[PDB]
């Protein structure tokens, strides 16, 4: 029993973190086989940050312009190139701790584990969701750039995020491991702002299914709703419209609990219009949206507490 | 105001 | 910026998890050097669980009564003994991945990272606090016993918890790594219940200090309070009495923010009597108590956002 | 009702 925002064990990733230095700027990089990936802004000094031309700044660097340290071991850079917003530094050694991996570009609403790192040394791990507005609500300080986000399936690490910046509202933005940003953000210190965000409806539903699997049905009701009538309430409360695809994704959870998706939507509509009246769900006083249907199946028992 | 980490 | 319940990177611990089997009962064990630690109830069949005499059940076992698997490698048990509620199985191999470590018995209110494991395979990691009533609100399913809790200082793993059971309210109980339970619980399936819990006052204060360090002062006020007047409000809201020792522990945070401890207590008293009026603090709509003063200093910037 | 994990 119980339900926690759970991250994946981080060991397979801790072994790939290194420190990359260019001039007086130091940040984290990811060492897989014979390549080190890191934010291209490592080649910027504070004055380059407002209007950097990376093509121009980079052509002025040589392989030895880059210092790569793995533990207390110096790696030697023997090649470098830019791929969108990342640099790929080829080094003379292959990481012997490289896990099986893949690079994936996750979709909004999906979740992943973040291994916060500083100076190539991992310091903490936590779970988060890619928000609909393409930012994540992480916890990062100066020196955290190059920290990565990932998911683990069996023993394959699927890397999906590299940290690059913080926006004014205190939220974070970054790229997939091909260096393409999530969202309309660019890697320069100009005026940028996260767009308006929305609650991830599919996840709130999944989490209500988790609450039932764990033995709680207080919020259910005798009603049902059409997708359309639900969406009128969703718009009013700034929730993503529910789609038929979302209803299909919730099939397994619905089958495990015996609660039809639209009947659960009716329960949600009621929680939205009436509040929780001093009550909690899985320990929370608010409707949680950072657990996907997959996160629920992963964590909850496959047997409902009837 | 984007701040690069 | 940002604030998350952050766990310690789990790699150093993932390398110490193994599976221990005795008969048809399998659970997790911790392999450090040439010893494997695991819950002594691994020697129980379901019928032994209500009224097991462990001394008697154990004398009937031999070293080969125990199967220890590390990965796909079988370890051979060459000795065994009971230490309170754990078994210490001496094996013929020393774990080459053993990290520097210590066994510590943490105090109520303190926090630690849990590496949830099943069949000796780590599956997730999350942070939690040892509640005043000596339980933790974890997330555990059948097969999770033997999963451990820890903290990491530099590169030393301080193990402080091993999971043994779940109580009726869905909360969890276990022991330190000497096999002594936290709380009045015993390892048998009898009627047991967590005692009444309380909010960890020191942690709520620390978290309010974190909110200010991160740039938010909305909840502060022009008042102050005596320790005694604060405690009258604490009793009314089921918060632990504040002590002079708590006030002393909050010194550094108080100095970093320029807010006297008792003035922050006055802020808390007001939040308790008035609620948060639709507002949030560090993203939360409730007063958070699972972050210690140490957790705040670890995670927050050492420079307040004035 | 303590349940051993």
């Amino acid at each position: 029993s119980g339900f926690r925002k759970m991250a994946f064990p981080s060991g397979k990733v801790e072994g790939c973190m290194v420190q990359v230095t260019c001039g007086t700027t130091t940040l984290n990089g990811l060492w897989l086989d014979d390549t080190v990936y890191c934010p291209r802004h490592v080649i910027c000094t504070a004055e380059d940050m407002l209007n950097p031309n990376y093509e121009d700044l980079l052509i002025r660097k040589s392989n030895h312009s880059f210092l790569v340290q793995a533990g207390n071991v110096q790696l030697r850079v023997i090649g470098h190139s830019m791929q969108n917003c990342l640099l790929r530094l080829k080094v003379d050694t292959s990481n012997p701790k490289t896990p099986k991996y893949k690079f994936v570009r996750i979709q909004p609403g999906q979740t992943f584990s973040v291994l916060a790192c500083y100076n190539g040394s991992p310091s903490g791990v936590y779970q988060c969701a890619m928000r609909p507005n393409h930012t994540i609500k992480g916890s990062f300080l100066n020196g955290s750039c190059g920290s990565v986000g990932f998911n683990i399936d069996y023993d394959c690490v699927s890397f999906c995020y590299m940290h690059h910046m913080e926006l004014p509202t205190g939220v974070h933005a970054g790229t997939d491991l091909e260096g393409k940003f999530y969202g309309p953000f660019v890697d320069r210190q100009t005026a940028q702002a996260a767009g308006t965000d929305t609650t991830i409806t599919l996840n709130v539903l999944a989490w209500l299914y988790a609450a039932v699997i764990n033995g709680d049905r207080w919020f259910l009701n005798r009603f049902t709703t059409t997708l359309n009538d639900f969406n009128l309430v969703a718009m009013k409360y700034n929730y993503e419209p529910l789609t038929q695809d979302h209803v299909d994704i919730l099939g397994p959870l619905s089958a495990q609990t015996g609660i039809a998706v639209l009947d659960m939507c009716a329960a949600l509509k009621e929680l939205l219009q009436n509040g929780m009246n001093g009550r909690t769900i899985l320990g929370s006083t608010i409707l949680e949206d950072e657990f996907t249907p997959f996160d629920v199946v992963r964590q909850c028992s496959g047997v409902t507490f009837q | 105001x984007a701040v690069l980490x």
